[PDB]
RNA sequence: GAAACUGCGAAUGGCUCAUUAAAUCAGUUAUAGUUUGUUUGAUGGUUACUCGGAUAACCGUAGUAAUUCUAGAGCUAAUACGUGCACCCCGAAAGGGAUGCAUUUAUUAGAUAGCGAUGAUUCAUGAUAACUCGACGGAUCGCACGGCCGCCGGCGACGCAUCAUUCAAAUUUCUGCCCUAUCAACUUUCGAUGGUAGGAUAGUGGCCUACCAUGGUGGUGACGGGUGACGGAGAAUUAGGGUUCGAUUCCGGAGAGGGAGCCUGAGAAACGGCUA
């Protein structure tokens, strides 16, 4: 190509969007923004495919152009705005507020939030370095830059960000023993306790996570996101709570449901 | 001396005409020879820390970083100036016959003056940015043959 | 050879056709921007001085200043320059076009002339009636300059001087006046205060 | 035009490379600046990839040169090119390129030296000038060329890239190395 | 609110498989080797109550067989164009110089085990001496009207610059490709392999120049030839192994009758752009 691609073929879209293959030749091309195109959920999908408020591509534009949708406390009018992990979506007219969290099967879930809990979000620190004039600053994995951070904050830590004051309220150091969630790969959406950190010079760092039921799984450091200090996460989790059940166990529940339901 | 080219060879950023003395200062400051550790558990040879050669492609005293793939092989050719050919021997699996065949690959690599190498010696090479048309590796360690 | 005579001072223009070769000898060998006396062009043109601005050959190709030849040449021209309008073409697009030289010759089909100095008798339809300008000044500074206004004197009270009044076919009355640009108003001062406030 | 692609090159084995695509704009080159010493300064602005700017100096006469030992930098006139390690033909053509040895006017540095050390090569003012004179040392080779009014200097900038000819005053063993090359 | 100027887009998409056999491409790497309109986040010093000259539409003299071929005259706008308020040194401690950001060079700090990061950087970044004839540092627009006695002030739009981010590219590591030896040597004057110093490039690199060295590949098949050869995801048939196919809707590459060159632009060696 001679430049930037502006189209996304439907079969080339991320699988976790769950788009029907015969629905059309194209899928919403995520706009540039805080989250990567492969790790986001465009507002058009959220409003039309997840919440059913809009029935067509056109109706999504009408909803957004009325300034009825807010992401991280700010109104967004871009249909393909890349809403991602931990983002807070608020719809004042419906009095609804959701947080984008992965379900245990690795797909974004619109977790309904209370009004009190919708005033903050968690961000993962990418790096900390000195800026112009020797002023230290840190940048996160959601595109945010914070100046004059706490000196104790380091890379891979998690910071609690207040969407009103736009300031770091509290932070969690990345260390063994904290509860973390997997944000990418095969184990995406699983929650467990960080048990070990295996460092390999010049290579990716591997982290071993043990589930609450004793199941142990590994992953890369880049796919980990600390949720709380100790064993209690600082955010509300969905019903599964990051517990991945085997297909046999899942089938067992389905069989029981039919008998009762 | 090491000054054998038409130009005067010196390490960049090392000022050799300072009124003050370099005693008690880190390498590369006060006129002291500059050297660094490449990491990954490799040791800096004594010949590079205490040497007088100038080589901007040296992994220890030059301006090249080691990052990427670390490979090992045997010195195949040592006739070029500060460059050697490293032969890497490996087995290629033939699926249909469920057997292997011996293959090889010649990897050009830069060798700094701090290293002594001869044909047949075992060498370890670390990847670096393109240094020439074919060279993308730098010698990090040399084990004499029969040792 | 035809002649397009224009009078910048009066705003009028007229086309003159001359077929006498002896009368055209004055213009021959002349270049663009050079002045030619109208005494030999005719009797009614006594005392008139004409400036050569350009022309077109018998094939319609225009004359280009700086081409010191009497023939036609092909040049790689930029859009918007004379002899290449380039309407509806890519920005930065260059086109090779044929242009006649700047030297006047009998090969020309028409010459554009500008009256730089009138003579004794005023020509009919060129110096008899003055065509008023269609539009008046629109920038605030130009309006003050036109009426010699001062810093304190208001400017919006003088635009009504050249206000245009007319009657529409479907209506009866209609007046239009220009919008003054670069006019200092309370809103403009408010913006400046806000911008300075943001810096603090 | 000029291209930096490897397609036209032979393989490391020596075999030819059959062409499989046309030249790309993102791998182009441009004509050398060939900057010369001349009082008619001329630097042309060049628009490069990304909308950025490069300054191509065709002729230069002055430069910003730094006296490393004294830690003083002054603007001075470039007088002559005396040595070039890449091609001696660039010396007689007076071409300004990085690492070229040139002679610069010594007048700007003499004024600072007199103003700083009070020496040619107000009660409180004399108090500090004599204090700084205690630790004053001047290389014999460096001082010898102050009489002629010219200092050997090395160009450290790239006139064809940044449009400027900056450098540093040669001293120490580097000065000895180059002056030996000029001793014929 | 037509028209017109200005801005943006037209580098995506669509089509095709000609060239191309470690090349494309695939998995897997690197950029501490670079550029990146936009999005998102942060960050931009202690005549001015607002400058200047043009031009389109329009208007009216036209030329040519003729084209979104073209000349001259009269008018008038800007977020068009061009301008412009906007610690250190010297020193009779007065005074003076420098003093935003960016650009270029040099000196210096960046410890130890006040003082940040990496497996690893004289790295991030600071201070200092100068340098540049610096498209930078808002002469812009909508809505709402209030609060103090002329002053002050709201919510937005658009735009300039820097860093990070996102969208991407470029180059790049390792391994892997069909038949042919009735192809055994190939490469190197005119770059072949490497070294030094430069030039050029967004940047690495014989990418190119000067000089120097004599290397580089090869029965583990180099080099050359054939292909009715774009590569892959895949397709057919398959007890197992396997055989054959893969122009074509997904991904990557390549081309726009054949070559070459180039403008504009963040992005093109563009072809529903230009030049030969
Ligand atoms: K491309
Ligand atoms: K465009
Ligand atoms: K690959
Ligand atoms: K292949
Ligand atoms: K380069
Ligand atoms: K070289
Ligand atoms: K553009
Ligand atoms: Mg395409
Ligand atoms: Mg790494
Ligand atoms: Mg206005
Ligand atoms: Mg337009
Ligand atoms: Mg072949
Ligand atoms: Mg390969
Ligand atoms: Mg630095
Ligand atoms: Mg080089
Ligand atoms: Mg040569
Ligand atoms: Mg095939
Ligand atoms: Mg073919
Ligand atoms: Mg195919
Ligand atoms: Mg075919
Ligand atoms: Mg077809
Ligand atoms: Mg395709
Ligand atoms: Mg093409
Ligand atoms: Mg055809
Ligand atoms: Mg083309
Ligand atoms: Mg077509
Ligand atoms: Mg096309």
């Amino acid at each position: 190509a001679r430049g930037l691609k502006k189209h996304l073929k439907r079969l080339n879209a991320p699988k976790h969007w769950m788009l029907d293959k015969l629905g059309g030749a194209f899928a919403p091309k995520p706009s540039s923004g805080p989250h990567k195109s492969r790790e986001c959920l465009p507002l058009v999908i959220i409003l039309r495919n997840r919440l059913k408020y809009a029935l067509t591509y056109r109706e999504v534009i009408s909803i957004l152009m009325q300034r009825q949708v807010m992401v991280d406390g700010k109104v967004r009018t871009d249909k393909t705005y890349p809403a991602g992990f931990m983002d807070v979506v608020t719809i004042p007219k419906t009095n609804e507020s959701f947080r984008l969290l992965y379900d245990t099967k690795g797909r974004f879930r619109l977790h309904s939030l209370r009004d009190e809990e919708a005033k903050f979000k968690l961000c993962k620190v990418r790096s900390v370095q000195f800026g112009q004039k020797g002023i230290p600053y840190l940048n996160t994995y959601d595109g945010r830059t914070i100046r004059y951070p706490d000196p104790l904050i380091k890379a891979n830590d998690t910071i609690k960000l207040d969407l009103d004051s736009n300031k770091i309220v509290d932070f969690i150091k990345f260390d063994v023993g904290n509860v973390v969630m997997v944000t990418g790969g095969r184990n995406r959406g699983r929650v467990g306790i960080l048990k070990n950190r295996e460092k390999h010079k010049g290579s990716f760092e591997t982290v071993h996570i043990q589930d609450s039921q004793g199941h142990e799984f590994a992953t890369r450091l880049g796919n980990v996101f600390t949720l709380g200090k100790g064993s209690k996460p600082w955010v509300s989790l969905p019903k599964g709570k990051g517990i991945k059940l085997s297909i046999i166990e899942e089938a067992r529940k389905r069989m029981a449901a039919q008998s009762a339901t | 001396a090491e000054q054998t080219e038409k130009a005067f060879l010196k390490q960049p950023g090392v000022f050799l005409s300072s009124k003050k003395t370099g005693k008690g200062k880190r390498p590369g400051k006060g006129g002291n020879r500059y050297f660094k550790s490449i990491g990954l558990g490799f040791k800096t040879p004594r010949e590079a820390t205490e040497g007088t050669y100038i080589d901007k492609k040296c992994p220890f005293t030059g301006n090249v970083s080691i990052r990427g793939r670390i490979l090992a092989g045997t010195c195949h050719s040592a006739k070029m100036n500060r460059t050697i050919i490293v032969r890497r021997n490996y087995l290629h699996y033939v699926k249909k016959y469920q057997r292997y065949e011996k293959r090889h690959s010649n990897i050009p690599a830069h060798i700094s003056p701090c290293f002594r190498v001869k044909e047949g010696d075992h060498v370890t090479i670390g990847q670096c940015r393109p240094l020439s048309k074919t060279v993308r590796f730098n010698v990090l360690k040399v084990i004499p043959a029969g040792s | 050879m035809k002649f397009n005579i224009a009078n910048p001072t009066t705003g009028c223009q007229k086309k003159l056709e001359i077929d006498d070769d002896q009368k055209l000898r004055a213009f021959f060998d002349k270049r663009i921007s050079q002045e030619v006396s109208g005494d030999s062009l005719g009797e009614e043109f006594k005392g008139y001085v004409f400036k050569i601005m350009g022309g077109c050959d018998k094939q319609g190709f225009p004359m280009k200043q700086g081409v010191l030849t009497p023939g036609r040449v092909r040049l790689l021209l930029y859009r918007g320059t004379p002899c290449f309008r380039g309407y509806g073409r890519r920005n930065g697009e260059r086109r090779r076009k044929s242009v006649r030289g700047c030297i006047v010759s009998p090969d020309l089909s028409v010459l554009n002339l500008v009256i730089v100095k009138k003579g004794e008798n005023d020509l009919p339809g060129l110096t008899d009636t003055e065509k008023p300008r269609m539009r008046g000044p629109k920038r605030a500074s130009k309006i003050r300059k036109l009426f010699n206004l001062s810093k304190e004197d208001d400017v919006r009270k003088y635009v009504n001087t050249y206000r245009r009044n007319f009657t529409t076919k479907t209506g009866k009355n209609a007046s239009k006046a220009p919008k003054i640009q670069r006019l200092v108003t309370p809103l403009t001062l408010q913006r400046k205060r806000a911008r300075i406030a943001d810096k603090k | 035009g000029i291209s930096r692609d490897s397609m036209h090159k032979r393989r490391a084995t020596g075999g030819k490379k059959k062409s499989w695509r046309k030249k790309r704009k993102y791998e182009l080159g441009r004509q050398p600046a060939n900057t010369k010493i001349s009082s008619n300064k001329t630097v042309r602005r060049i628009r490069v990839r990304g909308g950025n700017v490069k300054w191509r100096a065709l002729r230069l006469d002055t430069g910003n040169f730094s006296w490393g030992s004294e830690a003083v930098t002054r603007k001075t006139r470039i007088l002559d090119v005396v040595y070039n390690a890449s091609n001696n033909e660039l010396v007689r053509t007076q071409t300004l390129v990085k690492s070229a040895i040139v002679q610069v006017d010594a007048a700007p540095f003499k004024q600072w030296y007199l103003q700083h050390y009070g020496i040619d090569i107000s009660n409180h003012v004399v108090r500090k000038i004599e204090n700084r004179q205690a630790d004053r040392k001047l290389d014999s080779h460096l001082e010898e060329q102050f009489a002629s009014g010219r200092l050997l200097a090395c160009i450290s900038s790239r006139p064809g890239q940044c449009g400027r000819a900056d450098g540093y005053i040669l001293e120490g063993k580097e000065l000895e190395f180059y002056m030996k090359k000029l001793q014929k």
